[PDB]
């Protein structure tokens, strides 16, 4: 929960991120892809199966 | 280098019950 | 107010009564007039004990003024017939009634405090009507006095003979003079 | 109305009532005439508090007016059976019953406020019936009041001759006198 | 009825009673009679209240139309031997137990309300029997008289003359008059 | 018998009983005959509600048939000691200790509904004994009428000879009646 919040605080602003090796043809291992997250768009969808009450 | 990485727990908490005479 | 107590296992903690604590130890309380109302619910906690373990010894703590027969036989004869041994200890007073549950213990089990004191006298009762009615009800009383003695006899190894003239009046025992009459086996004065 | 407390452990804070929270760190509380059912209670505490730490001392509290010889009894011999000292402090009154179960403590252990009162008398009782029963009453009466002579007189330093001739009648003993007779040792008056 | 109420705390909600949640301000009631029963939750909650922070004081509020002595010095003797300063409060009415335990709080930390009222009279009391056990008890309510008197004198400050002299008859004392006769030391009337 | 009810919360929702729902909304009850025990239970809440909000009103609602004098007191004076205003409302019944708690309340704050009797009155009571106690008790009593009538003109606004002739005997008031002498700022009919 709370630890997922605070893990996104920078990814949604933007940071300079350690993407895992690779998922493709990409041979090194220690590249750890360097991606900016400060032009990606995020949106976020959820249910808040409770939010009625309190508003 | 061959090397292993360990991972975390769940932490789970043990909860208590109390019971009364009735 | 009864107090509680806390016991500590690795499932959780678990507030329980004083009593209650006691009995998950096989530990049963013998308190006050016996009744049918209590002789009922210790009737429950021995079957209930034995399921939990039918081999384990099961202690029973006595210190009652004594009550109706019915009531205790009911306690009687649920200790003789349950698979575990019953333990008897006598802390205070044990009366006519609470005398016979406690030398009905296990043999060998049978324990009593130092400054206990015991009790035995024939039973009590009393009937209002007709004169029929009285000899019926007179001689199931008597019926009850001669079984009472019987059974006395049994577990104390004294002779019938003894137990009327000794039970014809009150008689007290303190716990030395307890275990030559046979009510009890020892005495229970330290923690060794 | 018992008020109730909270306790913080590592496991997180439970609510107890104050008694029940005073029971955890081995306080007994011995309050209003002597009967079978609170003499059952203290037992059980005792035996309770003797698992847990069969090697820590217990304080039990006497603020009582007296009650039955036989409930008396039995809290007398399970605090002499248990290993742990059971310290005494006498809180506002001590009768024949509360002095006996306070000069019983663990020589070392026993204490007495500044303002309270030590009262010794001798067994009280009677019976209606039969010269015959009258008898078998009055001797059992007689022998208590001597086995309850003896044991003060072992746990107080004084003669058997003296306890009779202080225990005719009514005594009333204050917090300092009483350490002069050896029912309590000292006087507790400030934290230090 | 007595109500519930819910405290807000770091750990979250805790819905505790309204004379338990006051306690843990440090605040314990005094009403009614004084006896044993009621006599014994208090010093419980005092020595409570002590092992938790044994600097801050103690305040102890006093609606009560007296009661036994013995009870009563129980608290007397709890109040001055614990560190902390107890601090008393009267409100509405203090009798003869209840203003003793009134003027035994920590100097400068006795308050009494503009319209609440205090009585003092000697201790009551009588016995049936023989002449002789009279004698005894004549003698010992005398010491208790005199008892009283001496501890009433010392935190008042009066002349154990004048507080014998007051003590014969009921004497009844306005929160303003208190002041000057010691029981008390400052009036609370408004806030700040 | 007491119905509960629930509070929705954002977090969630707890249940509380009729009476202790009302308390969080700063409503207290004054129902019954005045004594000890519930006077400080009434002291308690009134010293809780302060501490949670000193400035919001407070709001005693008054039904009952008088009371004893020294547990009244213990509310006025507790009343005019917090900071925050206390609201007093009559439903029903008003009685001598009622009426006088009911016109202590706030200026402005004293209401009251339109079928609604106010009874006035001089304390009474009384006195078994010598007469040299009789006296002492006496003046006493004495005091304590001069007392209520300098207070209750302080409220009301009347002179101190008017209300010393009207409270002589039972003095029936109702709600408009009420408004004249000065016991009550308004009635409320209908909401808005």
């Amino acid at each position: 929960g709370e630890g997922v919040q605070q893990a996104l605080l920078k990814l949604i602003e933007g940071t300079v991120a350690a993407v895992p090796p690779q998922g493709g043809r990409k041979h090194p291992q220690q590249e750890f892809l360097q991606v900016d997250t400060s032009k990606i768009l995020f949106i976020c969808g959820g249910a808040f199966a409770g939010l009625d009450k309190v508003i | 280098e061959r090397r292993g990485s360990h991972l975390g727990l769940i932490e789970v908490e043990k909860p208590l019950y109390c019971v009364e005479p009735f | 107010l009864v107090p509680m107590v806390i016991e500590q296992t690795s499932r959780g903690e678990r507030s329980f009564d004083i009593y209650s604590r006691l009995l998950k130890e096989r530990v049963i309380f013998l308190t006050g007039q016996v009744e049918d109302h209590m002789a009922n619910l210790i009737v429950a906690q021995m079957l209930f004990l034995e399921a939990e373990n039918p081999e384990k010894d099961i202690y029973l703590y006595i210190n009652s003024p004594g009550g109706v027969i019915t009531a205790g036989m009911s306690i009687y004869d649920t200790m003789q017939f349950i698979k575990p041994d019953v333990s008897t200890i006598c802390m205070g007073q044990a009366a006519s009634m609470g005398a016979f549950l406690l030398t009905a213990g296990a043999k060998g089990k049978r324990f009593c405090l130092p400054n206990s004191r015991v009790m035995i006298h024939q039973p009590l009762g009393g009937y209002q009507g007709q004169a029929t009615d009285i000899e019926i009800h007179a001689r199931e009383i008597l019926k009850v006095k001669g079984r009472m003695n019987e059974l006395m006899a049994l577990h104390t190894g004294q002779s019938l003979e003894q137990i009327e003239r000794d039970t014809e009046r009150d008689r007290f025992l303190s716990a030395p003079e307890a275990v030559e009459y046979g009510l009890v086996d020892s005495i229970l004065t330290h923690r060794n």
